[PDB]
């Protein structure tokens, strides 16, 4: 051509890939349980 | 007359892009909830 | 007669990395009773 | 005619790579207030 | 005149071609604290 | 600068 390498195809933006894998995650909540028997006997 | 300047041979970086090191996990599954299994 | 400047003709488009996703709390859920009932 | 040309290669945001994404959100659980002491 | 073809080549090489894993490991397990809790 | 500069 008579521009050898020439402007060209523009683009390098870069693709704003998917961020990486959730941070650690969990159901808020806490694990709670009701105790025991509670009067002894 | 031998080639009219590759523009980078439309680009250089191989491997260099590709993967780096293998990952950890998010978590390695949390166990749950172990201890004392009270009675008697 | 200009330059090759630049890149590969034009530039070598790309992808942005993805921001590994942010934390939360792991754990669990529950009713935390001091006693299921008095005995 | 003008043998060359590109001296900005096109339009490259980045040319790689650019910044990474908005990582997602883990929800957040709760420790395991599990069974208590139960005096009654 | 003339100008060659000097550049580096690889670029394809590097199509974000990602390695690193996605899924492997998540789970997890030991969780029996008082299930056993037997009378 | 005919072929290339001693370099692929």
């Amino acid at each position: 051509q008579g521009a050898p390498g020439l402007q060209g195809a523009p683009g390098a933006p870069g693709s704003q890939g998917a961020p990486g894998l959730q941070g650690a995650p969990g159901a808020p909540g806490s694990q709670g349980a009701p105790g025991l028997q509670g009067a002894p006997g | 007359p031998g080639s009219q300047g590759a523009p980078g041979l439309q680009g250089a970086p191989g491997a260099p892009g590709s993967q780096g090191a293998p990952g950890l996990q998010g978590a390695p599954g949390a166990p749950g909830s172990q201890g004392a299994p009270g009675l008697q």
